[PDB]
């Protein structure tokens, strides 16, 4: 299938 | 204060005219060791990441360090008034609202400055560890350019597959599909019309050419473009800046439910 | 099925590039004997009738005859991202409803595939018979596109005067009038035919420049154009695309009630 | 009875380009002297007057003095449809509604004629005594052209200050301000390329970036322009075409009312 | 005045 | 703070 993804879901935030 | 000197301006004008297009407003990170900037577009599905080093620069002061708010394009404005074989020096007090931009032409009869309002901003600034990809390809700048320019007159979305013999763009759209193919290029010595591969497995992703074609405007910066990628992870664009340092652009995949 | 490589690709582009302003969807006959495409636009004002033979591809091969629609836009479009220096293959199965191209280029390192869709038109064929002319003027294909653009700032309409002498090309607007008078030369030249003139009966004719600026989409075809005409008969502007064949454009006059 | 033949027709070409986008409708007057142009655009807030003397002209024949009425779009239109190495002649009749245009080709193969019409209009011509002005600046065309071009990328006016060290031009917008110096040429280039100022009295005056973008229009013409003005003064932009005459750019100034 | 004229004037139509 | 005009400073002779 097709998704689009975002940054979040592979990175992570400072603090 | 902050001071910065770099005859190279062209470095500045390039990049910012590969950034005033995806990022409006973006902080500037400066330390003693040098320039960074990280800062996500507003659907967060790619990231830039600029670094400039200290060492790239003709002089470097910088005693406090500094997190300026900007403007991309009042920031590239400013910067399309200064010529290409122009010196470009950098300043902004501690606690300033404001940053000055002086350029020097080549004869020394023209000497230019400007004033530019920051801003306080909240990016979101996300944690990226260093790490090694499953396939990193190096090819020619303008022929990344040219590939993701002539498929976006196809589809929406292309699905790239690495592998050691070469490279593949595939996109489909109402009027049909189209592949197109770039064979390992070891047979000529020149690095700049050539096409290197570094694989262990190979990898195939999706994304949208919407943010390559953006991603690409960094062209005139370097005359290679590296792309790197493992499974299921963004995309790294990646432009080697000369001598100063790198500029790379991740971009989110798609993934199948 | 139907295979066709040619090395000069660059003229598929050209050919695309006279067609898809004017016609938008034609019907591609493919027999032994070449390739035809023979339609009207939407005004039924002018034709237009491409010939390109077999001789000149470098490898060719169709074994049942076809008729496919396609929608020149597209194509176009699809040609677009190929290389002016590329060689190009076309391919298609009987009872199939997509046409392949292929584009490779001379290094032998980059390869392109593409699959448009076809469609079933309803094409409106007409006959053209062979006839002799009262006036045959050869000239520069750009001198011709330039009078045309040149009298299209200035009226809507041209009037073509042939005599023995020379051509005149008069067109009238709000603005004003203008006339543009070519004379018979010394017959030194070559691929800059100084206007060639065959005259049986002088012959002086209207037209509409729209319809001639959009012939002249086809100039980089041929080094030099043919304009064909007698009294009250479609003018025909030939372009001679080199060895293949050629691409004719019939023009209805206008007369006076 | 006017005719007149020019070999080095480019010129002619240039000077339309330079006029079509301002000025929509002048009104040319041919005299035994030459040929003058003073008009207004729709704003009222610059002019242009442009001169081009018999001498420059190959051949010149003017019996009769006319004072006609030309619509400057369409005769570029016109001038668009003449090759860049012809030779054009223009005539006239005594007391005439139409302007005869022929371009003959080098080869003389193609010749080509157009006739435009001409149309009798309300020219307010104003009049502008000769005066002399506290500063005078020639630089090269190009660069005056790009700074215009930058400083309307920053703000929509610019304030030019000169003294005797230089010239100044600064402009302020939203995102903030910007000046831009340029020295008078001490380096002794003596290749043309060099700013040289001559004052009388300092002068900083304020003028509208929209129109000096327009004015910079004319730079194919010359390779430097000279700008002159005083205090409180229009300020007048001359591009010299090359020994046959020129074309001045006269702009009203912004002033400021104190409340 | 003058009126533009079309080929199916002059040329007949086949299928 | 006013956009002047050439006919503030000239006259129509």
């Amino acid at each position: 299938k097709r998704r689009q993804t975002s940054m979040t879901d592979f990175y992570h935030s400072k603090r | 204060m902050f001071e910065a000197r770099l005859v190279q301006g062209s470095i500045l004008k390039k990049v910012l005219e590969a950034l005033k297009d995806l990022i409006n407003e973006a902080c500037w990170d400066i330390s003693s060791s040098g320039v960074n900037l990280q800062s996500m577009d507003s659907s967060h599905v790619s990231l830039v990441q600029l670094t400039l080093r200290s060492e790239g620069f003709d002089t470097y002061r910088c005693d406090r360090n500094l997190a300026m708010g900007v403007n991309l394009t009042s920031m590239s404005k400013i910067l399309k008034c200064a010529g290409n074989e122009d010196i470009i020096t950098l300043r902004a007090e501690d606690n300033a609202d404001t940053l000055a931009l002086v350029f020097e032409a080549p004869n020394q009869e023209k000497v230019s400055d400007y004033e530019m309002k920051l801003m306080d901003l909240d990016v979101e600034q996300l944690g990226i560890p260093e790490q090694e990809y499953s396939c990193v390809v190096k090819m020619p700048s303008g022929e990344f350019a040219r590939i993701c320019r002539d498929l976006s007159h196809i589809g929406d979305a292309v699905v790239i597959s690495c592998a050691k013999d070469g490279v593949k763009f595939s996109a489909s759209g109402e009027l049909g599909n189209g592949n197109i193919k770039l064979s390992q290029t070891s047979n000529v010595d020149k690095e700049e019309e050539a096409v290197t591969i570094e694989m262990n497995e190979p990898v195939q992703l999706t994304f949208a050419l919407r943010y390559l074609n953006f991603f690409t405007k960094a062209t005139p910066l370097s005359s290679t473009v590296t792309l790197s990628m493992s499974a299921d992870v963004p995309l790294v664009v990646e432009y080697k800046i000369a001598d100063m340092g790198h500029l790379k652009y991740y971009l989110a995949p798609k993934i199948e439910d």
